């Protein structure tokens, strides 16, 4: 697993003894061939995972997320460096030491093999975060959002290690493996119940869960497009993959304390979707199509059969891919009209024909349009929740109805139209947007002819 | 939709308006050409027979009248002229109305197509620069200190002015831009 | 892309479909059933003294 | 004229050779777990008359 | 064809009838399997034998995997960490080997569905009882265990299932 | 910039706690939530006693 | 190796042949909709064997070529059936698609993304193929949302226009609603059958349940555009009038139909779904023929009749007749699309003028489109031995002869008059008479891609039905013994509607007016429909999304509860802790208190 970590920590002096004017070229270039070297991580075993060493491990989980994690990178330095122009040397190193750590804790948290360790690393991820949010943003929100990045999830993770250190004292173990072969089941106690809440909170916090997703519609918006892609594609992955690894020791309690869990998610489907469908602001109905996302993902893992499992894993990747690439389109509009408001520039089919197209295969691919990843996901899910339980295709099934009329809603009221008339300076779209659109959107289509890659464990 | 509005419409102004619709909701109903022509002489005979009325109150009432007896009786499918707001072409050629300064972004290989277009261009460009000091002083000095009562423009004055907030008037795309 | 497409197959789904067509073979030859109830042999399960 | 390349082109080897090493640590850790090779009861098997251990 | 098994994918002699025409008339369809003959086949299979003799001049060889059968859990202790693993191991093995089974006889069920047309309510039935066997077997033994099954998870439900038959019987044999 | 901000930074330093916003909330917010619990609780009561006393016919359900 | 699996798959393949080329210099040439039309026919002719072959021998077939995933005991692979449904649509589908392209060249000559337009026809037809010869029920929905989607992208195909724009979002509602339903059928069918694919499906279910149908009937609804999502179809007029030619009128719109038919052995055993069905499609059929009567727009009316000849469809497929319905749809594709296009050449050649009430004598002016237009109201109203005889007379007269809800009898045969009424109506207005429009006379059809592609049509709308009808093997029991009244009502029914229609028409001659009634008002007005069901719900969910979802609860209470109250309780108990004047006769008053609480609480308790 070090033929991964090393490189990455190599890319910190490589960027700092860098030219002043050959920072971005060389760093794109070297996380382009990290992401190749992490490519070779998909070839999982069908029984057990490829465990490295003591303390890092892969599984088919992690190795799809390992990717994209990877992936994202050139990405967000491709989207970075437009805004950052006028920036001094040092603060350009300074962004890019920043998404370089952040990679580098995320492919150590995906790949830990000790919960401990795992939670030290996904609680670190929060500093370059907050660090790149409340410096680099630019509306005076920025301060404020980047408290209720940081104390919603404190206020989650707190308990959690908590509960982490009283495991080992009981069981002498944290190891993953240990766990899963050693597990025992949760007796019905008030004891147990709080032992429950404490070991999920933390990632229901991150997903965000509905009722505690108040710190994303502020951390996304007021984050600079970097910050809100590696947000939305990678950090609120990670709640899902903390849940699915923890739910094996919370058996059978899981049964009778989702219930509060699973009436929130799928209510929360439908009040985020309607929500999405009067938002002034563009990037806030991205956020709240976010969160509307992973209600269905946090329904899955909490009713813990195999097709949700799978459909969960397959909905996170796709959602991360489809997340960025939307922050990425508004992000263009933004860096030519300087406001975030929708109906400001209209008509912009007329002028950016590509982008539009762009704008359209984002659309269709965030309804999930079969036979997208998207699709495969949700439907997973869909059946998963109706073997659980009928009364649920009510709910989804309406969901659906709504995510399809706020997305194309999204794409008529920013390329249909006629445009406006007071603006005139929409200058053609460059080749590093449309090359950073191409990069988000053609990995998305090559892996719905090997959907195997993305669907978990389970499969 | 190039006559700046009134403040209110006058009586005269109200009654027309109501003729017309009349007469537009009634060749609506009567198809062919013979009834539309002999029901249109009858409504005209019917709004002259009024026509002298010294009274505005009862003028006024029955204007009323007349319009409560439009409403209902008019025609729930009325004809609509194609590029009218309700016709089936109206907003059909906006999608390839284009304004003319993308033209400022074209590749200087593009440009390299049309010179005379382009020069002729950067002609009406030089015309446009020269003129709008003019044009200011002009609307600065003609407006009242108060501000401007309606939304009517001058003309240009002089001999070497053109008439002020011109250049998106006269640099309309086209009625068929493609 | 064409590293991914040409993986070897380590999850072992021709070897668990060849394992298949045999069994399948050797209980249909024999007339057994094709697939037993109890995966693990009650020979070596030692249950609770009784019922009550 | 090697200078001229070397000198500010150095920083791009810093990566390739982050890689390669970062593999020569992996074999070594495969060192240190070598405590049931050829001992587990699916792939215990006899030695070739010429090899000195199933896997490295 | 001799890729695969016919006893593990069987099926009728394919019976066929004869051509008896009755009238004048020529056959468009006959025509147009000729010329699809000699404009479409014969190329193909000239490429092929072309393909197969260049395949011949280099012939290798791959194996198919045996595997030994090592201890299952139920001859694991309590905390032995290295049987229940590799017992574990071979649990998922079997499992795999199962649903590709089951596989197998789904496969051959859709393939009777298709084959017998419109008689295929009464033709295949002896498809459906296999299928009807092989799923009760399935969900006998691997069905609501869920998400983070185990070896541990099957055993216990087979105890609880051999417990609740040992009650019935013991219920039966009182009457 | 003004109907933006009204609709987006100016509700909450203009809400009050009120009986008509307090019921509206709470009704809003919650209702729909023990709804939809009990409904799901009623139907999964039934199909889990249905199961104990096996007969519902859950032949072929081997996916789930 | 049979020649049928190679041609059929190759049929499909050739269609894909032009999408790779349009980001080659063929797609910036004006040369590509020739290309496009051209392949398109080639791809009618190679299919044409295939069909034969079946007339010959009825052969059928399933291809599953490729293996896309394996979960656990479920495969999922591509897979496309053959049988007589998907060769027959087939060879039908491709011709209208040719004719129509070939119209289109003509119609949109001045468009200035013609290559863009006829590259998506082109994938909306490879979607439809999808549709048609999927095998499972992934790929069915593949298709089913390939066709959704080219349909919304076509609808709104003048994108600049806010009517396009509004009517395409409302066909994807529309089509979302039955989705739902759809994808309720699949998740039904993968729990209790385990399959996805239709061969497991009709082996595993002797006696289908009632939810998997009820799913499938509100799919099918939602994409046919029955009574409770009709809308949808007329108002999708307001693309150009080739997509409503192609899609929404005889190809995309028999969708739902096409499904129903898909799974006709499980609906053979559910009476219910039946009755539901048969209920659904006669009042849908009277409805839209009930609105139709009285419509302006030419598109519009010819919408509301192919929405009362899906009706009738899914009447057909309620009285267990589900090849009826089937051939029905093969004949009425013909004459539906060559009447469309006949409504598109005097639009054209009227200066894009759509209202009738502008449309005056064109019986001379255009003999070839007058002549056409005939041809097809005759053959929709059952004219005897026309193509539409062949179906729509022996769909009639299985209703009569079945143990049918009376209610829908009467409501069918109520619709068949209406048929008559409404052909009657667009023949008067359009080609009777005196002219109407402007004086500056713009009428021109003497072009011949124009006449090709009607003539064709024409000559399918003659003899298609003669040649399918005797060449297709019995699939049912025919009614022979039936009394003599009984076998003419549709013939009754139609002439009579005829005589009606005709004299009411004559009676606006007349120099007399008078104030509509509340009946034409009713009928006239969709039956308020739009006005009332496009307002109450969306005002409501569009109020309540901000009201309370947005302001009332996230915007408010959540902010409320855990971080606003978290800030004021840490601000206020700061103030307090912090609020100490620094004189130390206080702290140290309240030292000797802490020494003497801690004496007594703490150490008096040992
Ligand atoms: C099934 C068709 C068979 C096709 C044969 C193979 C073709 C391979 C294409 C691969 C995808 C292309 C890459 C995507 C980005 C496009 C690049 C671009 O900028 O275009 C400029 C380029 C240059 O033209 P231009 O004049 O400069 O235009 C500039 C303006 O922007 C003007 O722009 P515009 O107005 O021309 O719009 C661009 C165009 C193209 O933009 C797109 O949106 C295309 C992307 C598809 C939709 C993506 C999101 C939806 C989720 C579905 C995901 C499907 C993934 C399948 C696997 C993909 C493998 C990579 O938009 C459309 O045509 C409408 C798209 C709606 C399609 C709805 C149908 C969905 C279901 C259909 C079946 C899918 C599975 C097939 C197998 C089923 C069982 C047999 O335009 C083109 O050359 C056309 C692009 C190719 C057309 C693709 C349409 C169908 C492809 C569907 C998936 C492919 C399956 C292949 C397997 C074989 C079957
Ligand atoms: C074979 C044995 C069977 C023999 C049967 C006996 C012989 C035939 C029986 C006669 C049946 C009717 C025939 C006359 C057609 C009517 C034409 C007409 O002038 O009507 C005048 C008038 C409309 O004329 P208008 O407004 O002055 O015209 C304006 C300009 O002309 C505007 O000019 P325009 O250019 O726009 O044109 C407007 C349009 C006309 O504009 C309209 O839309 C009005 C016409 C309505 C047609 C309705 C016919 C069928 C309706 C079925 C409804 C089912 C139940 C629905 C009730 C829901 C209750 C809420 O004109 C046309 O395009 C042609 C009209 C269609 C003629 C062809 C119709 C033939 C099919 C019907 C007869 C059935 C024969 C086959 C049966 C075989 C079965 C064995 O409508 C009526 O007053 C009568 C309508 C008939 C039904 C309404 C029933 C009363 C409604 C309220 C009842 C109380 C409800 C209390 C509350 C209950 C709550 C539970
Ligand atoms: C906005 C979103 C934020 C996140 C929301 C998280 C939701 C947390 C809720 C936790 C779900 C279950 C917790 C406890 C399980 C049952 C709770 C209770 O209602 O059940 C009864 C419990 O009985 C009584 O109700 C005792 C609880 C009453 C006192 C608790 C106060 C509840 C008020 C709601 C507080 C709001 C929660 C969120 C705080 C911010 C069952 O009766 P009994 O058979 O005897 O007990 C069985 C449990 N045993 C086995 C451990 C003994
Ligand atoms: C601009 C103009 C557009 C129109 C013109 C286009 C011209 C045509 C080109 C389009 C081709 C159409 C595709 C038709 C399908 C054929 C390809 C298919 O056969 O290959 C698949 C193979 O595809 C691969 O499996 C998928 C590639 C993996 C995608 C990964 C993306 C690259 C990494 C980037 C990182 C991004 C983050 C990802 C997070 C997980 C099949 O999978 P498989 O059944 O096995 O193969 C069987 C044989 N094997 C096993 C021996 C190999
Ligand atoms: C381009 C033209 C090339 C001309 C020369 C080639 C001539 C024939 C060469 C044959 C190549 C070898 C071959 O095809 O063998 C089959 C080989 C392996 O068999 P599998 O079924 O894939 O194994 C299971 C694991 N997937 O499969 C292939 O590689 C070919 C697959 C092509 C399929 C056709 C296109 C279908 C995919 C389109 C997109 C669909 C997305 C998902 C749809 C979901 C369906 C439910
Ligand atoms: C018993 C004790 C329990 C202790 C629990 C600790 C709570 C952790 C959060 C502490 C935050 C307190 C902040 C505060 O009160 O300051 C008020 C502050 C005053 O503004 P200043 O920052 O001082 O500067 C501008 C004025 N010149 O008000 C604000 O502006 C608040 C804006 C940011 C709020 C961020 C808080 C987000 C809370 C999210 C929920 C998590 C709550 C933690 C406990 C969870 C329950 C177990
Ligand atoms: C952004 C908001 C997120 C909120 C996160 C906070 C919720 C976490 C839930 C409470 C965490 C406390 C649990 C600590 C770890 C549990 C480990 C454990 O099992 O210990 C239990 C003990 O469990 C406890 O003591 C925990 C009691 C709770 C103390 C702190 C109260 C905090 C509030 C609790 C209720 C709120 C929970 C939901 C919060 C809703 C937020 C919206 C048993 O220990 P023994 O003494 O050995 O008993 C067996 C031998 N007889």
């Amino acid at each position: 697993m070090l033929k991964i970590i090393i490189p990455t920590t190599m890319l910190l002096p490589m960027t700092w003894m860098s030219k002043h004017n050959m920072i971005w070229i060389n760093a794109t270039v070297h996380s382009l061939l990290i992401s190749l070297i992490s490519l070779s991580l998909l070839n999982q075993l069908g029984e057990n995972s490829l465990n490295f060493s003591l303390t890092f491990f892969s599984d088919s989980l992690s190795a799809p997320l390992l990717v994209l994690t990877t992936w994202l990178l050139p990405l967000m330095l491709m989207a970075s460096q437009s805004h950052l122009s006028k920036e001094t040397t040092t603060r350009k190193k300074l962004y890019i030491t920043m998404l370089i750590l952040l990679q580098l804790f995320l492919i150590m948290t995906f790949t830990a093999t000790e919960l401990i360790l795992f939670y030290i690393l996904f609680e670190a991820t929060l500093v370059p975060t907050l660090i790149i949010i409340t410096r680099w943003g630019n509306q005076t929100e920025r301060l404020n959002a980047g408290l209720y990045f940081l104390f919603y999830t404190l206020a989650g993770s707190l308990p959690l290690l908590v509960a982490l250190v009283y495991i080992q004292n009981t069981t002498g173990s944290l190891n993953f493996l240990i766990i899963h072969y050693w597990s025992h089941p949760l007796s019905n106690s008030w004891s147990n119940i709080f032992m429950w809440l404490a070991c999920i909170m933390a990632f229901m916090v991150k997903m965000p869960l509905y009722g505690l997703h108040l710190w994303l519609p502020k951390a996304h918006v007021e984050a600079p497009i970097a910050g809100s892609m590696v947000l939305a594609a990678v950090l609120l992955k990670l709640g899902g993959y903390g849940m699915m690894r923890i739910t094996t020791i919370l058996n059978p309690l899981t049964n009778y304390m989702a219930y509060p869990f699973l009436m929130l998610s799928m209510w929360g489907m439908i009040m985020t979707s309607s929500i999405c469908l009067r938002q002034t602001d563009l990037k806030s109905l991205i956020a709240y199509s976010s969160v509307s996302h992973m209600a269905l993902v946090i329904v899955a893992i909490m009713i813990q059969t195999p097709w949700s499992f799978m459909g969960a894993t397959a909905l996170m990747i796709a959602h991360g891919l489809t997340s960025s690439m939307l922050f990425c389109l508004a992000n263009t509009n933004y860096e030519r009209v300087h406001s975030r408001t929708m109906i400001l520039a209209r008509g912009l089919q007329t002028l950016l024909p590509l982008m539009a197209t762009w704008w359209l295969v984002a659309s269709l691919t965030n309804l999930a349009l079969p036979p997208s990843i998207n699709l495969i996901g949700e439907l997973f899910i869909i059946t998963a929740s109706f073997s659980w339980s009928n009364i649920t295709i009510i709910l989804m099934g309406m969901n659906m109805m709504i995510t399809a009329l706020y997305s194309l809603y999204m794409l008529i009221t920013t390329q249909r139209g006629k445009y406006t008339h007071h603006i005139n300076n929409i200058k053609p779209s460059f080749t590093r947007e449309n090359a950073l659109m191409a990069l988000h959107i053609l990995p998305l289509l090559l892996l719905t002819l090997n959907p195997k890659m993305i669907l978990g464990p389970l499969y | 939709a190039f006559s700046a509005p009134a403040a209110y419409l006058t009586h005269q102004q109200k009654v027309l308006r109501l003729y017309k619709r009349a007469l537009r909701h009634l060749e609506s109903w009567c198809v062919h050409r013979d009834k539309y022509r002999y029901f249109a002489c009858l409504m005209r005979a019917r709004f002259d027979e009024h026509k002298n009325e010294k009274d505005m109150v009862k003028a006024t009432q029955l204007l009323r009248q007349a319009e409560e007896e439009f409403w209902y009786g008019q025609h729930p499918q009325p004809y609509i002229f194609p590029e009218s707001p309700g016709g089936t072409s109206y907003e059909r050629y906006e999608c390839y109305k284009v304004p003319e300064w993308c033209l400022d972004d074209w590749h200087p290989s593009e440009k390299a197509m049309y010179p005379d277009y382009f020069a002729k261009r950067e002609q009406w460009k030089r015309l446009r620069r020269e003129s709008w000091e003019r044009e200011v002083k002009q609307l600065q000095e003609e407006t009242p200190p108060g501000g401007p009562r309606t939304e009517a423009l001058p003309p240009a004055r002089k001999e070497g002015d053109l008439p002020p907030l011109w250049w998106h008037i006269v640099t309309r795309p086209r009625e068929r831009p493609m | 892309s064409t590293f991914v497409a040409y993986l070897p197959d380590y999850r072992m789904q021709e070897w668990a479909r060849r394992e298949a067509e045999r069994l399948v073979k050797y209980r249909e030859a024999n007339g057994l059933p094709l697939m037993e109830s109890n995966c693990f042999d009650p020979n070596k399960i030692q249950l609770p003294e009784d019922e009550d | 004229n090697v200078l001229q390349i070397v000198r500010d082109h150095w920083v791009h080897i810093l990566v390739p050779v982050g890689f390669v090493f970062g593999c020569y640590l992996d074999r070594r850790s495969d060192e240190k777990l070598t405590a049931f090779r050829n001992k587990s009861l699916l792939f215990k098997r006899e030695l070739r008359p010429n090899e000195e251990v199933t896997w490295k | 064809p001799d890729s695969w098994d016919k006893d593990v994918y069987p099926e009728p002699p394919r019976r066929t009838p004869a051509p008896a025409p009755q009238t004048s008339l020529p056959n468009p369809v006959t025509y147009l399997t000729k010329i699809f003959d000699l404009l479409v086949d014969r190329p193909v299979t000239l490429a092929r034998e072309f393909i197969e003799q260049q395949h011949a001049k280099n012939r290798y060889y791959y194996y198919h995997r045996e595997f030994r059968r090592v201890p299952d859990i139920t001859e694991c202790e309590e905390k032995d960490i290295l049987c229940m693993f590799e017992a574990e191991m071979q649990w998922r093995r079997d499992y795999k080997v199962d649903q590709e089974i089951v596989n197998i006889i789904q496969e051959r069920l859709k393939a009777c569905q298709q084959r017998e047309g419109e008689s295929y309510r009464q033709n295949c039935a002896k498809e459906l009882e296999q299928f009807t066997q092989v799923s009760k077997a399935f969900q006998d033994r691997y069905s609501d265990l869920g998400a983070h099954y185990s070896a541990r998870k099957c055993l216990a439900k087979q105890k609880q299932r051999m417990l609740a038959e040992r009650k019935a019987a013991k219920e039966a044999a009182a009457a | 910039i003004r109907w933006t901000y009204a609709r987006s930074a100016n509700i909450y330093p203009n809400f009050r706690p009120t009986p008509k916003t307090s019921l509206l909330g709470a009704l809003f917010g919650i209702g729909p939530l023990f709804f939809w619990y009990y409904v799901f609780k009623t139907d999964r009561d039934k199909k889990e006693k249905l199961i104990q006393e096996g007969k519902l016919d859950q032949t072929f359900n081997i996916s789930y | 190796m049979n020649p049928f699996a190679s041609l059929t798959l190759t049929t499909l393949t050739i269609l894909t042949i032009p999408i790779m080329m349009s980001n080659s210099n063929i797609y910036k040439t004006n040369l590509y909709p020739n290309y496009v039309k051209t392949t398109v026919s080639y791809a009618f002719t190679l299919s044409l064997v295939p069909l034969l072959m079946f007339m010959h021998t009825g052969q059928e077939m399933i291809i599953s070529n490729w293996h896309w995933m394996t979960l656990q005991t479920v495969e999922l692979s591509l897979s496309f059936k053959m049988d007589y449904f998907s060769v027959m649509f087939i060879p039908v589908a491709l011709f209208v698609t040719w004719s129509i392209m070939e119209f289109s060249m003509w119609y949109m000559h001045s468009d200035p993304f013609i290559n863009r337009f006829f590259k998506y026809l082109l994938l909306f037809l490879i979607t439809m193929m999808i549709l048609v010869t999927a095998n499972n029920l992934f790929q069915l929905f593949i298709g089913w949302e390939g066709v959704g989607i080219m349909s919304f992208l076509l609808i709104g195909w003048w994108h600049g226009r806010t009517d396009a724009n509004t009517a395409a979002l409302q066909a994807i509602l529309y089509n979302r609603i039955g989705d739902i339903g759809f994808v309720l059928s699949m998740a039904w069918f993968l729990t209790h059958s385990n399959a996805w694919d239709l061969q497991q499906i009709f082996m595993l279910n002797n006696e289908c349940p009632n939810m998997p149908l009820i799913g499938l009937l509100l799919a099918a609804a939602g994409k046919s555009a029955q009574f409770g999502l009709h809308p949808w179809l007329p108002s999708a007029m307001e693309g150009p009038t080739p997509v409503s030619a192609l899609l929404h009128s005889s190809t995309m719109v028999v969708a739902g139909v096409f499904l129903l038919i898909r799974f006709y052995p499980l609906m053979e055993t559910n009476k219910l779904v039946q009755t539901m069905t048969l209920c659904l499609g006669a009042i849908t059929t009277l409805f839209t023929a009930l609105c139709a009567i009285t419509q302006n727009d030419i598109k519009k009316i010819v919408a509301f009749s192919t929405s009362s000849q899906l009706g009738l469809m899914m009447v057909t497929i309620g009285i267990n007749q589900p090849h009826l319905a089937f051939l029905h749809i093969c004949m009425h594709a013909f004459f539906k699309a060559m009447l469309f296009m006949c409504s598109g050449s005097i639009i054209h050649s009227l200066n894009d003028e759509q209202d009738i009430r502008k449309m005056g004598g064109l019986y001379k002016a255009m003999p070839f489109t007058t002549t056409a237009l005939i041809i097809g109201s005759l053959a929709l109203t059952g004219m005897p031995y026309l193509t539409g005889f062949y179906s729509k007379d022996l769909i009639i007269e299985a209703v009569n002869m079945s143990y049918t809800n009376a209610w829908a009898l009467l409501m069918t045969l109520i619709a068949t008059s209406l048929t008559a009424a409404y052909s009657t109506r667009i023949i008067f207005f359009a080609f009777l008479g005196k002219p109407r429009f402007p004086p500056l006379v713009l009428i021109n059809e003497n072009n011949p891609l124009l006449i090709n592609s009607i003539k064709r049509l024409l000559i399918g709308s003659i003899f298609a039905g003669f040649i399918i009808s005797n060449n297709i093997p019995p699939m049912t029991v025919p009614n022979t013994t039936m009394p003599l009244y009984m076998k003419m009502t549709a013939l009754i029914v139609t002439i009579m509607g005829f005589m009606l229609a005709l004299e009411l028409n004559n009676t606006t001659y007349y120099l007399k007016f008078k104030y509509p009634s509340q009946t034409y008002k009713f009928s006239n007005m969709l039956g308020y429909y739009p006005s009332i069901m496009h307002r109450l719900p969306t005002y409501h969910n569009l109020s309540m999304s901000q009201k309370s979802a947005s302001s009332l609860l996230d915007l408010i209470w959540l902010e409320t509860i855990l971080p606003k109250t978290t800030s004021f309780i840490q601000m206020k108990m700061s103030i307090m802790v912090s609020n100490q004047k620094g004189l130390i006769k206080l702290y140290f008053l309240s030292f000797l208190i802490t020494i003497m609480i801690s004496m007594t609480l703490f150490n008096y308790h040992e």
